[PDB]
C-alpha cells in the first residue's frame, strides 16, 4: 500500500497518479495471491483427481489462471482449459460467459449441470450470486475466507482500472444487509475468530457493530479514506485474542506517524506507549520500555513516566547485564546519567546502604541532599573510625567552588 | 433479501458454538430475536429474545421487542406487561405510555386500568386527536355521567382545534341522542363552521339536522324556519359540489337530485316580487344547481358513460343559465356584513367558473350561444336535460329543473373585462387555494391572455411588498410579490403544458380545461407544500410549533424562484418569467413598478444568458431528481432560437436603462440589436424626444434638435414598414398593431410637413467609431447615502 | 422599499398567494417602523438623523395599522430568529468594466419612477 515500488523508481518522470493507482493495484493483487497459496496448496491437495473442477476454483479464487488451465487440461477438461485461456484481458468474453448463463437459465438446462461447474462460469462472468431455475442459490463466496472473497472481488467483479477502494467498497455490501439481496460474503474476522463458529443466527445487524475486523480491512479502509478511526485499527484485538498485545498496535501507530497519520488523540497515544511499556517491564525488557516512554509528545508526561520506571528497576548492584542496560541508556537513548544515578539513590535509601546513597547523590549533582547526608550520617561514624580518606573523597567533590 | 430461516438458523447456531459460556450465547440472544422477526419466525424470535432478558433483565429495548412479539400473536395482556416493564426501565418512551392506553381500551374499556393509561397518556401528549379517542370510547361505556363528562372533553377539544370535523360530528350526535335537536341546529349556524363546509360528512350531518328541525316543525310560520331553509339550501349546495368532486357519477346524480327537490319545495314559498333573503338565496342557488348540472354531465363524458360531442351543448345551456343569474343587490346595511356579503363571493364565483366554461366550451365558435339557445332553450330541450341527468326518475313535474323557466336566455357572450372583475370576486371565497389561481391562470392562458396576478396577489397578500432589494437572500421573511407572481406563472405554463402531452390523444370536442371539481391536479405536491407553507406562514395561519418546519420547505425552493446558485430551472421557464413580467411590466403607467418589473426580468435574463452558451455550445442543462418545476423536453430550447433569445435579452437591458432615464445609454443599446422591437422603441424614444422640446416660442437651436428627432422618428418608423412590407410575419413580433405604426409615421410626416420629403442624408454613413469596451450593465451595489443635490430627475409620467 | 413592494402587489384582483406576499410585505414594514418608533421613544435625538420628520414616521405607521387590518394586532411572529445563515463573502459592490454591448432582450426594467 505505502512501500517503494521498484517498477515506479525505473521512470525518470514523477509517475502519473493513475500509473501509480495501478503499480499499487497490481502490488495488492500480489499480496493476496500470497496470502492465499499455502490455503489453495492444501485445498488443492485435498480435492484429488476425481475433484478437479474444485482444485480449479481454487487455483481461480488464488489468481493462478495458468495452473487452473494446465491442472483443467491435464484432468481432460479441454472445454474449460480452453475457456480459462481466454480470460486473460478480454471484457468481451466475460459478456459471452454471462450470455451463455443467461441462455441455460431461460431454457432451464442449468439444473442438469454440476454446482461446482456453474460455480466456475459465475466467477468467470464477474456474477457473485446465481439463481438456478430449479431456485438453487450458486453463492461463489460461500466457502472463502474475507481474503479470497475481497480478491475475487478485485479480480473477476471489478474493472482492470478500478481501484483498491473500489473493490474494498464492493465487498463491504457484499456482506451487509440490503433491501436488494442476502449477504454473501464472509465478515472479515480477525484470523484468531476465522475458525469460530459465530452461528449468526436471526439478527446480524446489531452483531456487527459488535465483531471486530481484521487489522489489514482497517489499513485498506485507512488506505481509501485518510481520516479513518485509528482507535479501531490500533486495538490489540484487531490482531490477537490478548487484549494486553500491544505489540503490532505501537509499531503500526509509529509507522502511521512517519507516514503524516497525526489524527489520533493524545489520550489513545499515552495508552498505546504506557500499555506496551507495561508489557515490555513484565517481560523483563523495561531498558526498551523507556524507549517507547520516550516517543510521549508531552515532555513533562515523558519526563515523569521516564523516572518512574527508572525508579522502580534501577538496581544498585552492578551486574554486567545492568551496566549494559544501562549504557544502553546513557548512549543509545540519550537518557540523563543524572536521572539513573539519582534513581540508584532512592534505592540505595531504601536498602539502608548510606555509602552508596551518598555517592549516587554525588554523582547524580545532588549536593544539597549528599552534603546533609554526608554530615548527619557519614561524617561522625567516619571521624570516630580515623577513615579520613573516605570523607575526604565526598568532601573534596562537594568542595569544587561552582558545587559549594 | 430476505434471509432464509436455513441461513438464519445455520448463523445461529456458528454464533452458539464459538461462545465460551452459556451467558455469552444469551448475549447474542437479541440479535437472533431481530433475524428471526425479519423472517417472520416470531416463536423462534420469542425464545432468543427470553434466552436474552434472562442474562440482561434491566434492558428496556429487550423488554419492548418482546411486547411487539406478543401483540402481533394477539395475546394482549402479555404485551401490556412487556411494554409496562420497558417503560418501568427506561420512563422516557412517550410513546408506550400511549400503545398501552390503546392495548387496554382494546382489550376491556371497564378496566379501571384503562382510566390511568389514558390519563397518563393524555398528560404526556395534551391535545392528542387518538387520546381524545380513547377518552371518548371510556366516557361512551359510563351511561350519564359519561354523558357530561363526554361533553365537557368535546367543548376543550373543539376549544383547542375548533376545525376539527370529527370532534363536531360527535358534538351534533351527542345533542341528536338527547333529543335536543335545537342545539343541533344551533351548533351547525355557527360561522366559525363555515371552515368545515369542505368536508363531505360535515354537510351531509347539517343537512340531515335541517331536514329533521324542518320536518319537526312543520306549521310553525317562524322566523328561524326561513334561515334554517336558506342554511339548508346552502349546505345542500356544498353536498353536490363536494360528492362532484370526490365521489362517482352515481353519488353525484343522487345529490343532484336531492338538491332538485329541495329547490322545489322552496319555490313554492318564493313569490317572484319577495326582496327576501330566502328569495335572494333561492335565485343564487339555482345559478348554482345550473352550474352544478352542466359540471355533471361533463362528468359523466369523462367517465366515458356519454360521448362528449353529446353533453357539450346541453352543459354548456347549464353554464349559460348558471353565468345569467344577477348578482345580489347589496344594500349595505350599516352592521352585520358577515351573511349578504357571503352570497355575494358565491355569486363571483359562479359567473367566473360559468363564465370561463362558457368560452372553453364554444371553441371560438361566434354563433355557439345562439344555436345552443334556438336548440335546447325550450321544453323539448328541458326534457332532454333531465333524462340526461335522472334518466326516468323524476318526471317534468316532480323536478325543479322541470318546472323552471328557462325560455327566457339571453344571447350574450361573456365580456372579457367583466369576467376579470368576477375573477377578482372569486378569489374571496377560495382564500387563495393553488388549484382555483392555476385553474384561472390555465383559462386566461388559452386565452392567449396574460392572466392579471399583481390583482390577485395583492388581494391574497396585501401586506407583501411588491419587490425586495435582497435577491440574494433565501430568507423566508423576505419574500415579495414578483417571487409569487413567477411561482404561479412557471405552475400555469407547467400545467398548460401536462395537459396538452395529456392531450395528443383526446376527443377534439374534450374541453381544453375542464371544471375545477372534475379537473385533476394542476400542480405538484412540492408546489402545494410550497405554497401552502407560504400562504400559512404570511397570513399567520400556522400551527403553533410548525413554523420552523415551514420556513425550511420555503427556505430551500425560493433559491429556485430566485435563480440562485444550482437553480436547476429548465430555460423555458425563465423566458416565460422574463417574457410576462416584461408584458406585465410595459403595461403599468408607474414608473416605480415598471422599473421593479422591468428590473427583475432583466435578473431572469442574466440568469438565462449563461444557459443559452451551454446550449450554443450543444451541452446538457442539469436536471434535478424532484424539481419544483417539471422539464418538458418538448420545450427546450433549440440552437436556431438563441440569437432571438440573446436579441430578446438585449432589448429588456435597453428597456431598463430607458426606465432608469439613461436614455442615451438606451439609444445605443437598441441601436445595437437591429430589429423591428429595437426601432420601435427607438421610434418611441425620439418622439417622446420631439414632444419635451415642444414649448410653444422654441430657439432656432431647439428647432433644429426638434426636426432631427423628428427625422429620426421617421427613419426608424420607415425601417420597420419596410421590413413588414418584406416579410408580414413580423406583425406577430411588434408590441403593437402595423396600423399603429402607420398612424405614427403619417403623423410624424404631418409635423414635418411636406417641404422635406426630398432630402435624406444618409442615415447610417457617420456612427463608425467606438471599438469595443464591454458595457457592464452594473446594478449599483449599496453604497452609502451621500445626498449631492443638482439633477431634478427630468422624467415626469405623462 | 416594503411599502413599494406592497403597492406593486395591490391590483384589484389577486390570487392567495400575492395576497400572503402582501401581507407580508406589509408586517415587514410595520416592523421596521416600529423599530424606529421604539429607538426614538429611547432617544428623541435620532429625530436629527432621521430622513423625514417623525411625524411622517407616524402617518406612514398608521396607514399600514389600517390596510392590515384590527384583526392581526395579536400574533408577532419571531421578527429576527430565522435569519442566522450566510458566512462572510465580501460583497464586492462593483462597478461594471465596460464589456461590449451583447443585446440579450428578455428583462425589461421593473421600476417605473410613479
Amino acid at each position: 500500500l505505502w512501500g517503494q515500488l521498484k517498477e515506479l523508481e525505473a521512470s525518470l518522470d514523477e509517475p502519473n497518479e493513475y500509473v501509480r493507482n495501478l503499480e499499487r493495484r497490481k502490488a495488492f493483487s500480489h499480496w493476496l495471491a500470497h496470502t492465499a497459496e499455502e490455503r489453495i496448496e492444501e485445498e488443492v491437495s485435498l480435492y484429488g483427481p476425481e475433484r478437479h473442477v474444485e482444485a480449479v476454483f481454487s487455483f481461480l479464487t488464488g489468481g493462478r489462471i495458468s495452473d487452473a488451465c494446465r491442472l483443467a487440461q491435464k484432468s481432460g477438461d479441454h472445454r474449460l482449459s480452453l475457456l480459462l485461456s481466454q480470460m486473460v484481458g478480454s471484457q468481451e468474453m466475460r459478456e459471452l460467459i454471462s450470455l451463455q448463463l443467461v441462455d441455460w437459465n431461460k431454457l432451464q438446462v442449468d439444473h442438469y449441470i454440476q454446482e461446482e461447474r456453474l460455480r466456475v462460469f459465475c466467477l468467470l462472468s464477474g456474477t457473485p450470486v446465481w439463481r438456478s431455475s430449479d431456485n438453487r442459490s450458486i453463492n461463489v463466496c460461500s466457502q472463502l475466507d474475507w481474503k479470497r472473497t475481497l480478491a475475487v472481488h478485485l479480480w473477476y467483479m471489478l474493472p482492470p482500472t478500478a481501484t483498491i477502494a473500489q473493490a474494498l467498497r464492493l465487498y463491504e455490501r457484499a456482506f451487509q444487509e440490503h433491501e436488494e439481496g442476502e449477504p454473501y460474503a464472509c465478515y472479515p474476522l480477525p484470523p484468531y475468530l476465522e475458525d469460530c463458529s459465530i452461528s449468526l443466527g436471526d439478527e446480524p445487524s446489531a452483531k456487527f457493530s459488535s465483531l471486530q475486523r481484521d487489522v489489514c480491512v482497517h489499513l485498506l479502509k485507512l488506505y481509501s479514506e485518510r481520516q479513518y478511526d485509528l482507535c479501531q485499527l490500533l486495538d490489540p484485538s484487531s490482531v490477537t485474542p490478548d487484549p494486553l498485545d500491544y505489540r503490532l498496535s505501537w509499531h503500526l501507530w509509529m509507522v502511521l506517524q512517519a507516514l503524516n497519520y497525526t489524527h489520533l488523540s493524545e489520550h489513545r497515544q499515552g495508552t498505546l506507549h504506557a500499555s506496551y511499556a507495561a508489557q515490555l517491564e513484565n517481560v523483563g525488557l523495561w531498558e526498551w520500555a523507556i524507549f517507547v516512554l520516550l516517543h510521549i509528545p508531552h515532555p513533562h508526561i515523558r519526563e515523569a513516566g521516564v523516572r518512574e520506571l527508572l525508579n522502580r528497576q534501577c538496581v544498585v548492584r552492578e551486574s554486567p547485564e545492568s551496566l549494559a542496560k544501562e549504557n544502553f541508556l546513557i548512549h543509545r537513548l540519550c537518557v540523563p546519567a543524572q536521572w539513573v544515578h539519582e534513581a540508584k539513590a532512592i534505592r540505595s535509601r531504601r536498602d539502608g546502604d548510606r555509602h552508596k546513597e551518598a555517592l549516587y547523590l554525588l554523582k547524580g549533582h545532588q549536593w544539597n541532599p549528599c552534603h546533609k547526608l554526608v554530615t548527619r550520617h557519614l561524617a561522625a561514624d567516619a571521624v570516630i573510625n580515623e577513615n579520613y580518606r573516605y570523607l575526604q573523597s565526598f568532601l573534596g567533590e562537594l568542595s569544587n567552588p561552582e558545587h559549594c | 433479501m430476505r434471509r432464509s430461516k436455513a441461513e438464519i438458523q445455520r448463523y445461529v447456531e456458528n454464533a452458539q458454538n464459538s461462545a465460551s459460556s452459556p451467558r455469552e450465547k444469551s448475549m447474542k440472544g437479541f440479535l437472533f430475536a431481530r433475524l428471526y422477526y425479519e423472517a417472520k419466525e416470531y416463536e423462534l424470535a420469542k425464545r432468543s429474545v427470553s434466552s436474552y432478558i434472562s442474562v440482561q433483565e434491566r434492558d428496556p429495548k429487550a423488554h419492548r421487542f418482546l411486547g411487539q412479539l406478543f401483540e402481533i400473536e394477539g395475546n394482549v395482556e402479555k404485551a401490556v406487561g412487556c411494554y409496562k416493564r420497558s417503560l418501568e426501565l427506561n420512563p422516557t418512551q412517550k410513546d408506550l405510555t400511549l400503545r398501552i392506553a390503546e392495548l387496554i381500551c382494546t382489550l376491556n374499556i371497564k378496566d379501571g386500568r384503562a382510566e390511568y393509561w389514558v390519563e397518563r397518556a393524555s398528560k404526556l401528549f395534551p391535545g392528542s386527536p387518538e387520546i381524545y379517542r380513547l377518552k371518548e370510547q371510556l366516557l361512551s361505556s359510563q351511561g350519564e355521567a359519561g354523558w357530561n363528562q363526554l361533553f365537557d372533553l368535546i367543548q376543550a377539544e373543539l376549544f383547542a382545534r375548533p376545525n376539527d370535523v370529527y370532534v363536531n360530528l360527535k358534538l351534533v350526535d351527542l345533542f341528536l341522542s338527547n333529543q335536543r335537536l335545537e342545539e343541533a341546529v344551533l351548533h351547525c349556524l355557527k360561522p366559525e363552521r363555515r371552515a368545515l363546509r369542505t368536508d363531505i360528512e360535515w354537510c351531509s350531518c347539517v343537512v340531515r339536522v335541517f331536514k329533521e328541525y324542518l320536518a319537526s316543525k312543520q306549521g310553525q310560520k317562524n322566523t328561524n324556519m326561513r334561515m334554517i331553509t336558506k342554511e339548508l339550501l346552502l349546505a345542500q349546495c356544498d353536498v353536490v359540489f363536494l360528492t362532484l368532486s370526490k365521489k362517482d357519477v352515481q353519488k353525484s346524480k343522487e345529490a343532484l337530485e336531492r338538491f332538485d327537490q329541495a329547490l322545489l319545495s322552496v319555490k313554492q314559498s318564493v313569490s317572484g316580487t319577495d326582496a327576501s333573503d330566502l328569495s335572494v338565496t333561492f335565485y343564487e342557488m339555482r345559478g348554482h344547481y345550473y352550474m352544478h348540472a352542466g359540471t355533471l354531465l361533463l362528468k359523466m363524458a369523462q367517465s366515458c358513460e356519454v360521448q362528449w360531442k353529446a353533453l357539450i351543448e346541453p352543459a354548456a345551456l347549464c353554464y349559460l343559465l348558471a353565468y345569467q343569474v344577477p348578482k345580489p343587490k347589496s344594500k349595505p346595511v350599516k352592521g352585520d356584513d358577515n351573511g349578504q356579503g357571503f352570497l355575494e363571493e358565491l355569486a363571483f364565483d359562479r359567473q367566473s367558473k360559468s363564465g370561463h366554461l362558457l368560452l372553453t366550451l364554444s371553441h371560438g365558435k361566434q354563433n355557439f350561444i345562439s344555436e345552443i339557445i334556438e336548440t335546447f332553450a325550450n321544453q323539448c330541450g328541458q326534457s332532454i336535460l333531465l333524462k340526461f341527468l335522472f334518466e326516468d326518475n323524476l318526471s317534468m313535474q316532480d323536478s325543479f329543473m322541470g318546472s323552471d323557466d328557462i325560455s327566457y336566455v339571453e344571447n350574450r357572450v361573456p365580456d372579457l373585462s367583466e369576467l376579470s372583475q368576477h375573477d377578482n370576486g372569486s378569489l374571496r371565497i377560495h382564500n387563495g387555494d393553488l388549484q382555483h389561481l392555476t385553474w384561472l391562470g390555465l383559462q386566461w392562458h388559452f386565452l392567449s391572455t396574460l392572466p392579471p396576478l399583481r390583482k390577485w396577489l395583492k388581494q391574497i397578500f396585501p401586506r407583501v411588498p411588491q419587490e425586495t432589494s435582497r435577491l440574494e437572500s433565501n430568507i423566508p421573511e423576505s419574500i415579495c410579490l414578483l417571487d409569487l407572481e413567477v411561482f404561479l406563472l412557471a405552475v400555469v405554463q407547467t400545467s398548460y403544458l401536462q395537459l396538452q402531452d395529456n392531450n395528443t390523444t383526446a376527443d377534439p370536442n374534450r374541453p381544453r380545461c375542464l371544471p375545477l371539481p372534475i379537473c385533476k391536479q394542476l400542480f405538484t405536491d412540492r408546489q402545494r407544500s410550497w405554497w401552502d407553507a407560504v400562504y400559512s406562514l404570511i397570513t399567520k395561519k400556522a400551527l403553533p410549533g410548525t413554523s420552523a418546519k415551514l420556513r425550511s420547505v420555503i427556505q430551500h425552493d425560493l433559491t429556485t424562484l430566485r435563480a440562485q446558485e444550482k437553480h436547476g430551472l429548465q430555460p423555458a421557464v425563465l423566458v416565460n418569467w422574463a417574457r410576462g413580467l416584461h408584458k406585465t411590466g410595459y403595461s403599468l403607467n408607474s414608473f416605480y413598478d415598471q422599473k421593479e418589473y422591468m428590473g427583475r426580468c432583466v435578473h431572469y435574463w442574466k440568469k438565462l444568458l449563461p444557459l443559452l452558451d451551454l446550449v450554443k455550445q450543444k451541452k446538457s442543462i442539469p436536471e434535478p431528481v424532484d424539481p419544483l418545476f417539471k422539464h418538458f423536453h418538448n420545450k427546450d430550447i433549440k440552437v436556431s432560437e438563441v440569437k432571438d433569445l440573446e436579441d430578446e435579452a438585449c432589448i429588456a437591458f435597453a428597456t431598463l436603462d430607458l426606465v432608469d432615464g439613461k436614455t442615451e445609454d438606451a439609444i445605443i443599446a437598441f441601436e445595437s440589436v437591429k430589429n423591428v422591437v429595437a426601432y420601435w422603441n427607438l421610434a418611441l424614444i425620439y418622439q417622446r424626444k420631439a414632444e419635451e422640446i415642444e414649448n410653444d416660442c422654441l430657439p432656432a437651436e431647439e428647432q433644429e434638435e426638434f426636426q432631427e428627432c423628428l427625422l429620426k422618428c421617421k427613419g426608424f418608423l420607415k425601417m420597420i414598414c419596410d421590413e413588414y412590407s418584406a416579410y408580414p410575419s413580423i406583425a406577430t413580433s411588434l408590441p403593437v398593431p402595423v396600423e399603429t405604426v402607420f398612424e405614427m409615421l403619417d403623423s410624424v410626416k404631418q409635423s414635418l410637413g411636406e417641404a422635406m420629403d426630398d432630402h435624406s442624408p444618409a442615415f447610417m454613413e457617420n456612427h463608425s467609431v467606438l471599438t469595443t469596451s464591454a458595457i457592464k450593465h452594473s446594478t449599483p451595489s449599496p453604497t452609502k447615502l451621500t445626498i449631492s443635490p443638482s439633477k431634478s430627475a427630468r422624467f415626469s409620467p405623462k
